[PDB]
C-alpha cells in the first residue's frame, strides 16, 4: 500500500518523501479512478457532422463513455443543431486531502453570481 | 531561470561533493543527486557559473592533491 | 567553399546527369504523337462507355 | 567553384533541351483537325451516390478489380464501397486521422493506406478469420505519406511527403529503391499502365517521371509552375495529363519529353487539383478546387460538359479500372458516380 | 518606521498626478461636437446563432483570422466555432468546470485555459495525429486564473488570482515575469494591438497597465470605483476602455495619463462586464449584467444603441478582427453573432 | 516500477538515456494505455443491413463501444442512408513514444485547408 509507504513517511515527517508518496497515491487514484476517487466527466454537444470530427479528435486522456441522441424538431433526426450529447470520460488522480481542493473568497464569489 | 537565492546554497553542497569525489569519496554520495544538480544549475543558463567553478576546482585539485604528491616523493 | 560545400556538388553532378540522359532522350516529334493519339483515340471512339452512355439497365452501376 | 561550374553545365544542358524539343515541336495535330470532330456535348448523369460518407473524402481510388472502391474520408475511416449497389463491403477505422492516401491491391488482397502518421498500413483483406486485421505498419517514412499505389502484393510505391518517393517492400517492412530527385514535396503520384514507370508530382512543379527498377529518375517535365496536384497516365503509358494549382492541365508525351498541348481555362480559374483520362484517354477529367468538376475533350481542349451536383471541391476523381464510370469523391462527405 | 515617509511621499505625488491631470483636463471636443459622424439609434441583426453550448458562455474570445472563436462554457468545456460556418471546429472537455477563461493564440495552433485549477491549461489545435490534445499544464500560480493572453506560442500572460499577472514560458513550463504590484486579485486583462502593454483589471479597482518587456507597472490608471471586469485597447493601443463592476465605462488614455471620459447612463445600474471597441475606434461595446448589451458612440459619449436579445445577462463581447460584426457570448447557453 | 527504473536510468547519466527510458516506461504504459492513457475512436457510419457485417468484421485490435440509431425520413424511419452510428474504439498508444507536432508546413497548410 503506498498509503502505508505514505504512513512511514509520516512518521518520520519527511515532507519531500511525503510529497513523492502522495504523488505515488495520486498516479493510483488516476490509474484507479474506478476504485472510488477522483473520476472527472463530461458532455459534449454536437450533430453528427462534426460529431465524426470530435470523437475522431478526441483528447489522449478522455474516453468516451456514451452517446445519445436528443429529439430533432427539424425533420425527425439527423442535421439538427440538438442531435447528440456526448458524455465523455477521463480517470483523474485524487490527491490526499490536506493540500487540495482549497476554496477562495473570490472564485466563491464568481461561483454565486454564476449559480444563477 | 534567472534568480540567485537558490543558487548559493546548491552551488556549495555541488562544489562540496566534488571535492568529496577529489577526496576519493563516493561511498556516501550518490551519482544522481550531484547529477541532478549539475543538471538544474546548468539548464537555468548558469552554466558560466560552472564554467568557472569547473576550472578553478579543477585547478585546485591539481595543486591540493597532484602536486602535493608529486613533490612528497 | 563551393568545393564540397556540404555536398552540394554531389546533387548538382546529379542534375547534371538527370539533364544529360534527358537530353540523350531521342525526341519524338509533336505532329508523330499527334497522330499517334488520333489513332488511339479514335480506334477507341466507339468502345468508349463514357463516350456513349450504357443504359441504367445495361451498367453494373444500376443493376 | 565546382558548383559554379555544375551549375552552368546544368544550364547548358537545359537550353539544349529546350532546344531538342523545339525541333520536336510541331502543329498540334489533334487541336488542328477537326475532322476528328469535337466530342460534343454529353448529358451525363449519376447513376450511383456513394453516401455514407461523413467526413470529408480526401482521395478516393477505384479498385483494380473495377467493382470495389476505396474512399479515404478525412477522419481516418476507410470505405471499400461496392459501387455497384451502394453497399459498404467494409469499413476499416484507421488509426491515423487526416487520411488522403488509399491503395487497393489489383486483387483487394491486401489495402494500403497514409496519412500523416508516417506510417504505411498494409491491411490484409482476406484474412481467413473473416476480419479486416493489419498485416504490416511500415515504418521509416521521412513525413507524410502523400500518396500510395499498389504494385506489388509484396511492394508498394509510397510517395512520401518531404521530397520523398521510395518504393517499400512490405514483407521486410523496408524501402525497395529510395527516390530523392524531387526538391519539392513528392505529393502526387501515378502509374504507367505499363506498370514500370510512375510520374511523382510535388511541390516543385516538376513532374518527375522514373522508371521501377532504374532507382533513378528518367524524365522530368517541367510545364508547371504551380504544385502538381495530382497525375494520370493516358491508358498507353505513353503519356500522362498533370494538373498543377494553378488553372492549368498539360499533357505531356514521353516520346516528345515535352508537353503536348495546355488545358488552361478562363472559364474556371481554379487550380486543377486533380486530372483523369477516359478509357479511349480522348476525355479529359478535370477534378476542381471549384465544388465542380468539367470534362474536356483532350484533343481539343475544349469543354465536353461540366459536373456539378456538389457544394465542396471534387477533391479526387477515378474511373473504373477498366473504365465505364466516374467516381468523384469530394469534400461534401459523399462521393458521386457518373455513367 | 520609515513607511510614513514613503507614505507621505506617495500622498503628495497623487496630488500632483491628480494636478497634472486635472490641469490637462480640458473638455472633450468630441462631445461639443454631436453632429460628427452620429450613428443615431442603430439595430444590428443576429444573423448567426452559435446555440452549441448547454451551459453559461463565462468568457469568449476570437480567433486571430476572424473567423474561428473559442467560447469556454460555464461547465468545463471549449467550443472553438466556425462563426462563418456555425460548425463547431472542435468542442474539448476541461479537466476543471467553472473555468471564465480562454484564450486563443496568434498562430490559432493552441488554445488556453483559465479556471479554477490554478493551473494555465494549452491546449495544441495541431498535433502529429490531428486531434486535439493537452500541450502543456502550466502549474505554479498561487492563485487562480481569472482571464488569459497568448504574447506569443512560447510565452504566455496569465491574469491570475493573488496578485499576479505572471508571464509564463509555454514550452519550459516556467514562470518568466513576477509580477507583485497589485493588491487585489488580478481578475481582468487586456493585451494591446501595440502588444507592448498589457493593462490587468483585479479587485484593487487600479486598471495597473504594465509595461510587458520589463514588467514594471507603466502606469496605474484610476477612478473606478469597483473591481475592474473588462478592458480593451483603444484599436490604436494608445488608450483602453475600462468597465468595472460599477455603472460607468471610461476611458483611460495613456498620451493624456488620465481618463479621457466617462460612459455612464442612469438608464443602467450594471457593472459593466464587458468591453469592446469598435474597428475604427468609434463603438464601444458595452455588456451588461442586465439581459441586454449596449453601444455606445463614445466619441460623442452617448449610447449609440442597445443591442438586446439576449434573454440573460450578456457575460461575453467579441468583435471581429475584421471589424463588421460582433459575438455576443451571453450566460443564456446562446452565442449571438450580431452584424 | 517506473520510479525505479528511471531513476536507476538518471544514475547512468545521459540525457538521451533519460528520453529513451521515458519513452519505454510510456510504451509499457501506453499499448495498455494506462497513465498515458491513450486510446483512438471512430464512428462507422452504417445502415441497418450492413451493421452485423461490419460488427461481425470488426478490424482486429479494436473493440465495439456504442451503437445509435439515426432519425430517419424514408422506409418509415429505418433502413436510411444514414441510419446508425457505431462507434468503435481501441487501447494503443498512437506512438509508444508520445510524440506530436509534424515540421512539413504543406502538411500543415493542408490540414487547415481542410478544417474548413
Amino acid at each position: 500500500a503506498e498509503e502505508g509507504v505514505l504512513e512511514e513517511a509520516e512518521f518520520y515527517n519527511i515532507t519531500s518523501l511525503i510529497k513523492l508518496v502522495k504523488d505515488k497515491i495520486r498516479e493510483r487514484d488516476s490509474k484507479t479512478s474506478q476504485v472510488p476517487v477522483k473520476h472527472v466527466y463530461r458532455v459534449l454537444q454536437c450533430q453528427e457532422e462534426e460529431l465524426t470530427q470530435m470523437v475522431s479528435t478526441m483528447s489522449d486522456g478522455w474516453k468516451f463513455e456514451q452517446l445519445v441522441s436528443i429529439g430533432s424538431s427539424y425533420n425527425y433526426g439527423n442535421e439538427d443543431q440538438a442531435e447528440f450529447l456526448c458524455v465523455v470520460s477521463k480517470e483523474l488522480h485524487n490527491t490526499p486531502y490536506g493540500t487540495a481542493s482549497e476554496p477562495s473568497e473570490k472564485a466563491k464569489i464568481l461561483q454565486e453570481r454564476g449559480s444563477r | 531561470t534567472m534568480d540567485e537565492k537558490y543558487v548559493n546554497s546548491i552551488w556549495d553542497l555541488l562544489k562540496n561533493a566534488i571535492q568529496e569525489i577529489q577526496r576519493k569519496n563516493n561511498s556516501g554520495l550518490s551519482f544522481e543527486e550531484l547529477y541532478r544538480n549539475a543538471y538544474t544549475m546548468v539548464l537555468h543558463k548558469h552554466g558560466e557559473k560552472l564554467y568557472t567553478g569547473l576550472r578553478e576546482v579543477v585547478t585546485e585539485h591539481l595543486i591540493n592533491k597532484v602536486r602535493e604528491d608529486v613533490l612528497n616523493s | 567553399m563551393a568545393s564540397n560545400n556540404t555536398a552540394s556538388i554531389a546533387q548538382a553532378r546529379k542534375l547534371v546527369e538527370q539533364l544529360k540522359m534527358e537530353a540523350n532522350i531521342d525526341r519524338i516529334k509533336v505532329s508523330k504523337a499527334a497522330a499517334d493519339l488520333m489513332a488511339y483515340c479514335e480506334a477507341h471512339a466507339k468502345e468508349d462507355p463514357l463516350l456513349t452512355p450504357v443504359p441504367a439497365s445495361e451498367n453494373p452501376f444500376r443493376e | 567553384s565546382e558548383l559554379d561550374q555544375l551549375r552552368q553545365e546544368a544550364e547548358q544542358l537545359k537550353n539544349q533541351i529546350r532546344d531538342a524539343r523545339k525541333a520536336c515541336a510541331d502543329a498540334t495535330l489533334s487541336q488542328i483537325t477537326n475532322n476528328i470532330d469535337p466530342v460534343g456535348r454529353i448529358q451525363m448523369r449519376t447513376r450511383r451516390t456513394l453516401r455514407g460518407h461523413l467526413a470529408k473524402i480526401y482521395a478516393m481510388h477505384w479498385g483494380t478489380d473495377s467493382r470495389l472502391l476505396v474512399s479515404a474520408s478525412q477522419d481516418g475511416k476507410l470505405i471499400i464501397w461496392d459501387s455497384y449497389t451502394t453497399n459498404k463491403v467494409h469499413a476499416i477505422p484507421l488509426r491515423s486521422s487526416w487520411v488522403m492516401t488509399c491503395a487497393y491491391a489489383p486483387s483487394g488482397n491486401y489495402v494500403a493506406c497514409g496519412g500523416l502518421d508516417n506510417i504505411c498500413s498494409i491491411y490484409n483483406l482476406k484474412t481467413r478469420e473473416g476480419n479486416v486485421r493489419v498485416s504490416r505498419e511500415l515504418a521509416g517514412h521521412t513525413g507524410y505519406l502523400s500518396c500510395c499505389r499498389f504494385l506489388d502484393d509484396n511492394q508498394i510505391v509510397t510517395s512520401s511527403g518531404d521530397t520523398t518517393c521510395a518504393l517499400w517492400d512490405i514483407e521486410t517492412g523496408q524501402q525497395t529503391t529510395t527516390f530523392t530527385g524531387h526538391t519539392g514535396d513528392v505529393m502526387s503520384l501515378s502509374l504507367a499502365p505499363d506498370t514500370r514507370l510512375f510520374v511523382s508530382g510535388a511541390c516543385d512543379a516538376s513532374a518527375k517521371l522514373w522508371d521501377v527498377r532504374e532507382g533513378m529518375c528518367r524524365q522530368t517535365f517541367t510545364g508547371h509552375e504551380s504544385d502538381i496536384n495530382a497525375i494520370c497516365f493516358f491508358p498507353n503509358g505513353n503519356a500522362f495529363a498533370t494538373g498543377s494549382d494553378d488553372a492549368t492541365c498539360r499533357l505531356f508525351d514521353l516520346r516528345a519529353d515535352q508537353e503536348l498541348m495546355t488545358y488552361s481555362h478562363d472559364n474556371i480559374i481554379c487550380g486543377i487539383t486533380s486530372v483523369s483520362f477516359s478509357k479511349s484517354g480522348r476525355l479529359l477529367l478535370a477534378g476542381y478546387d471549384d465544388f465542380n468538376c468539367n470534362v474536356w475533350d483532350a484533343l481539343k481542349a475544349d469543354r465536353a460538359g461540366v459536373l456539378a451536383g456538389h457544394d465542396n471541391r471534387v477533391s479526387c476523381l477515378g474511373v473504373t479500372d477498366d473504365g465505364m464510370a466516374v467516381a468523384t469523391g469530394s469534400w461534401d462527405s459523399f462521393l458521386k458516380i457518373w455513367n
